[PDB]
DNA sequence: GACCCTATACGCGGCCGCCCTGGAGAATCCCGGTGCCGAGGCCGCTCAATTGGTCGTAGACAGCTCTAGCACCGCTTAAACGCACGTACGCGCTGTCCCCCGCGTTTTAACCGCCAAGGGGATTACTCCCTAGTCTCCAGGCACGTGTCAGATATATACATCCTGTTCTAGAGC
DNA sequence: GCTCTAGAACAGGATGTATATATCTGACACGTGCCTGGAGACTAGGGAGTAATCCCCTTGGCGGTTAAAACGCGGGGGACAGCGCGTACGTGCGTTTAAGCGGTGCTAGAGCTGTCTACGACCAATTGAGCGGCCTCGGCACCGGGATTCTCCAGGGCGGCCGCGTATAGGGTC
């Protein structure tokens, strides 16, 4: 969370930091598939077909 | 009357709706259709504002992972457009 | 080698028995594949079990107790 | 000689292999297949036989259901093959 | 079970016909919907676009 | 047998759709400036733990033993895997008219700000009836023997569908 | 008007699934021989119920303001298929081939038996920081300003296909 929070430059854990690192880890998202995050949202991934 | 392309900006809206983490549904809405799916259950049952809350990001959630795997099923049918047989079948792929 | 020991026959009778008029060539591979991790998870969580009693042969009941740990609750053993 | 159009030995195989719970899957090289695995996590690892059926048993399900769920991507594609696309969407949707 | 082994001819319940009570019947297919039973196969159902 | 005319394919020039490049309106990111409300740090203070010995014990443990899984012995008949002919289709392109998207406008209800206010979650003083534990045992319950009838494997024969043969009638040709 | 090609539907033969015994090993379940486990009944004190506030907090009522949803509107997008196809499985085979099953050990191992030492909530008691509450402070929310680039119109380069010039082999003629 806190490498993101880097990526994102802000110095706060944010609920979206901590599902950006919930998500981003692979061994943590098999973890923590089945769990909902508040205020999280989603990874920003677009199909390749679907850009221009 | 300069018109983006349509296409274009469904892509910035699923961007700036993916990047953001603010709600979608409105609380009112939500809280009005949770009362009245609850009051065939229980009669005169009241509801905290936590416990909406809660109730609203986690039929958000459900509804845009729904989202995602009825996209990833148009773009394995060929298609870009979302039709109600896709959530259908993501329906009946989890069994529910 | 064992991998290949399962047979596309097999893997044609399975899709049958799913309700499949035709199979693709290429997915006998993916098909085996899937079914190796499928495996290898119910494995590992077999044998995790079977360490924890100090015990060296997998018994039939703490499969079943790993693959309903697994959402895949199995019935008749 | 006598020719069958494709498709009827197809439904034909569906209908014998849907009424009867046969093992379709031999026992040998599942077992075989199964101490592989179980030889890279603990050596000298033994399987009693009834340990080998619910396993196959367990695989066997498992399969027919992701089968069927790749039959039903591809008939939501317009399709009557069913390809490694068809089962990579049924497991992302079911999160395998 | 007895009843699907009544339409099967025969007059001992084996797990094929635990198997078809359980899935042919909605609530206890729901219930077991995440339950797999050893020697039941699955329903015998054709899909519309399969038949000729 | 040699000369001239003619049809056919190869090489070359021209054109147009395809494939790109700037101008500018507008969405999005960095930044100047402010703030205020949420986060970090401090004052009591109040609630769970651990050291000082504990004891019946959940576990641990050497000899044993008892049902059985792995290794390979010939095979035996369900089978699988290499190959050839063909008809089901996967999927690039296809024209288009219906279906979805993008600014404009209005209106429409959501978010917000403050307050009555009456039904509802929390815990303290006290009580109760219903629940853990223990003494004895008997009728419900677990494990071995065994008759046989439900089921499993199988041959033969009957009803049902696919198919190839054939007869008949319609229509083109002389 | 006479001769003759070809499409069309039952007629019988082939093949498939299915009923009917024929039968045969095979375990279903009663009988029995025990057997262990809660039923009956004190002992009683710990958790639940009742209340009893209690507050508290969520429902409703005054709107105000405005982001957003509903209204069609317009041009672009593209979802649902028909054809040719070729191409990748479907469906047959002869051949492997390796899988299914059974008798005889055999000791790895899982309990199993009776035996042996260490081990954790409690017997009673703090105590030291967890947390409620208050003080402070700072960083992203908010408001604009500005830069960068996203990306739709309305102009410049580029290669495939068609028409034409021309070389060349075949046929006609003396």
């Amino acid at each position: 969370a806190g490498n993101a929070a880097r990526d994102n430059k802000k110095t706060r854990i944010i609920p979206r930091h901590l599902q950006l690192a919930v998500r981003n880890d692979e061994e943590l998202n098999k973890l923590l598939g089945r769990v909902t995050i508040a205020q999280g949202g989603v990874l920003p991934n677009i199909q390749s077909v679907l850009l221009p | 009357p300069h018109r983006y392309r349509p296409g274009t900006v469904a892509l910035r809206e699923i961007r700036r709706y993916q990047k953001s983490t603010e709600l979608l549904i409105r609380k009112l809405p939500f809280q009005r259709l949770v009362r009245e799916i609850a009051q065939d259950f229980k009669t005169d049952l009241r509801f905290q504002s936590s416990a909406v809350m809660a109730l609203q990001e986690a039929s958000e959630a459900y509804l845009v992972a729904l989202f995602e795997d009825t996209n990833l099923c148009a773009i394995h049918a060929k298609r870009v457009t979302i039709m109600p047989k896709d959530i259908q079948l993501a329906r009946r792929i989890r069994g529910e | 080698d064992n991998i290949q020991g399962i047979t596309k026959p097999a893997i044609r009778r399975l899709a049958r028995r799913g309700g499949v008029k035709r199979i693709s060539g290429l997915i006998y591979e993916e098909t085996r594949g899937v079914l190796k991790v499928f495996l290898e998870n119910v494995i590992r969580d077999a044998v995790t079990y079977t360490e924890h009693a100090k015990r060296k042969t997998v018994t039939a009941m703490d499969v079943v107790y790993a693959l309903k740990r697994q959402g895949r609750t199995l019935y008749g053993f």
